[PDB]
């Protein structure tokens, strides 16, 4: 007889028949936590990832110098 | 000369330059995979993954029996167990296959520390993958292609990939029966599900068997007309397509039960027969390029499935919220497109990668703004074909985290499905409690005339969970924040 246990995912989440078959995510506000991913982002702003001259180039040649997939209003098919 | 091969991926007696190596002066020799079944497994819901792994050992036993020999899975750690077995068999030399991903080259090489300091030989071939992945690494500057581009480019000036040795020998090997103690399975025998701890009453017939024998087979069925054409030449996606193909092939080149390079040689070979072409483009073998890159872009990343730490992954502020990464996780997303692509993964263990690219849109960037690299954790123990850096380099991509490739929309969690399988054929086949609703409704059951919920035996939030958020809502808010940390990056 042996019993393995629940992933990581589980035990640390209330799995239970209401948060499963019912619990809604917030509906919250966007300026407020805008704000809060820049400061977060200053914090992280520090690896960021840092390239060169040899690596920096090639991304011109897969990517727009990017904002070409993300600059719209919502993704595409419910907005 | 008395060796060991070590099996760990590679599990495969054709294309192996490293079983081969072992016999070619040897007198005697033995294989071995190394396990502790007491600790291997890391959770209940791990059962396809070593249901698969076991299913090989198992195909590698009959194989090596046919050669008068046998399989020798033995309990321990690589660490323990290789200075006795060093000691009790006097192995003249050992062999087994390169692993290239960071922590199996550490754990490699304090094992090469052990085996030189203890007057042992050895030998790695690099046979998971399609080249020398060091050369492709010295060819750009003893750096990491960043691009997919530039990988492509730099392996077109390369050598080509080694052709499949001819590995496997009968009267020259058969017949190393020297040593044969019966009390052989009940020491070194392959385990089970039970001794892993998995339960296998109501166990049915893997979807995806284990082995190099049916991987063979596999191949073979892969390479004709009608499989052919069907993925390689006019490729639509169907609702069948999102069906566990008899001719997939990704589970074999991860545990190495397919050679990936028997596989390019031959994929080649159908071209060149059909397309009446020596040269065919590189996209035909997109599906090993990929895999190929990501085994170069990780090799030398310790930290490369992880977000800080890793040098060529984007910081993001992901939320926290293990109610959502459950809900996720379970298939309780609320939104049966989503719920059923999860369902599938954890029954049988794969799912197409668009079907993945959906769920890691969901999860990500798309709705629930959770970190790509917890995915990563919840497929490494669900899918089939994942491992360290084919699976966490994919989830960076699609979660807008790397520069491989170019980005996409997000897909739908509603609209995304009724385009790719109207019918919904597939959901009701993965979400039964959603038989009895209409395909016109069946994608977003909440905006759908009560009465039919009432009158399909399942109603919103009491059989079947309430959405987890509702999609522009929240789409609308996300693509601005993915916004601001492109707009304030540089
Ligand atoms: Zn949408």
């Amino acid at each position: 007889k042996y019993v393995l246990q629940d992933p990581i995912w589980l035990l640390m989440a209330n799995t239970d028949d209401s948060i499963m078959m019912t619990y809604q995510l917030p509906s919250r506000d966007l300026q407020a936590v805008l704000k809060e991913d820049q400061e977060k982002l200053k914090l992280l702003q520090r690896s960021q990832p840092r390239f060169t001259e040899g690596q920096r180039r090639e991304l011109r040649e897969v990517h727009p110098w990017l904002p070409t997939a993300i600059d719209v209003t919502g993704c595409v098919y419910c907005e | 000369a008395s060796s060991v091969h070590w099996f760990r991926k590679g599990l495969r007696l054709h294309d192996n330059p490293a079983l081969l190596a072992a016999v070619r002066g040897a007198r005697c020799v033995r294989c071995v995979y190394i396990l502790d079944p007491w600790f291997a497994a890391s959770s209940s819901v791990g059962i396809n993954r070593w249901r698969f792994l076991l299913q090989s050992l198992e195909d590698l036993d009959t194989s090596l029996r046919k050669l008068n020999s046998r399989l020798f899975v033995v309990r321990g750690q690589p660490a323990d167990v290789f200075p006795r077995l060093f000691k009790e068999w006097g192995v003249t030399r050992l062999t087994f296959e390169y692993d290239s991903e960071p922590f199996g080259k550490e754990r490699d090489a304090a094992i090469m520390k052990m085996a030189k300091e203890a007057g042992v030989e050895v030998v790695t071939e690099n046979s998971h993958t399609l080249y020398d992945l060091d050369r492709i690494i010295e060819l750009n500057g003893q750096k990491p292609p960043l691009t997919y581009k530039r990988f492509q480019a730099l392996i077109s000036r390369m050598e080509l990939p080694k052709k499949p040795a001819v590995a496997v020998s009968s009267q020259q090997m058969e017949s190393c029966r020297a040593e044969i103690q019966e009390n052989h399975d009940d020491t070194y025998g392959v385990p089970s599900l039970e001794e892993l701890g998995f339960p296998t009453e109501g166990l049915g017939p893997a979807v995806w068997q284990g082995g190099e024998t049916e991987a063979l087979a596999r191949l073979d069925k892969h390479l004709e007309r009608k499989a052919w054409v069907a993925n390689y030449e006019r490729p639509r996606m169907n609702a069948n397509s999102l069906l566990a193909s008899p001719t997939g092939l990704s589970p074999y080149l991860r545990f190495g039960c397919l050679s990936c390079r028997l596989f390019y040689y031959r994929l080649w070979d159908l071209y060149k027969k059909v397309k009446r072409n020596s040269t065919p483009p590189l996209s035909l073998f997109g599906q090993l390029l990929w895999r190929e890159f990501f085994y170069t872009a990780a090799t030398n990343n310790p930290r490369f499935d992880r977000m800080e730490g890793n040098p060529i992954c984007i910081q993001i502020p992901w939320d926290r919220n293990p109610e959502a990464l459950a809900k996720w996780a379970e298939g309780k997303t609320g939104f049966p497109w989503i719920d059923a692509i999860m369902t599938q993964l954890r029954q049988e263990g794969w799912i197409h990668h668009l079907a993945r690219h959906a769920v890691a849109c969901f999860l990500t960037r798309g709705d629930l703004w959770v970190s790509w690299e917890s995915g990563v954790r919840v497929f490494d123990e669900l899918l089939l074909d994942a491992d360290f850096s084919v699976n966490a380099g994919s989830w960076m991509w699609l979660s807008c985290s790397a520069f491989f490739q170019q980005f996409f929309h997000c897909y739908c969690p509603v609209g995304f499905g009724r385009r790719t399988d109207p019918s919904g054929d597939y959901i009701r086949r993965y979400l039964p409690k959603l038989k009895g609703f209409p395909s016109r409704y069946i994608y977003e059951p909440w905006n759908a005339p009560e009465s039919v919920q009432k009158a399909a035996k399942c109603i919103i939030g009491v059989d079947y969970p309430r959405p987890i958020v509702n999609h522009a809502e929240t789409s609308r808010l996300n693509i601005e924040r993915m916004k601001q940390i492109y707009q304030q990056l540089s």
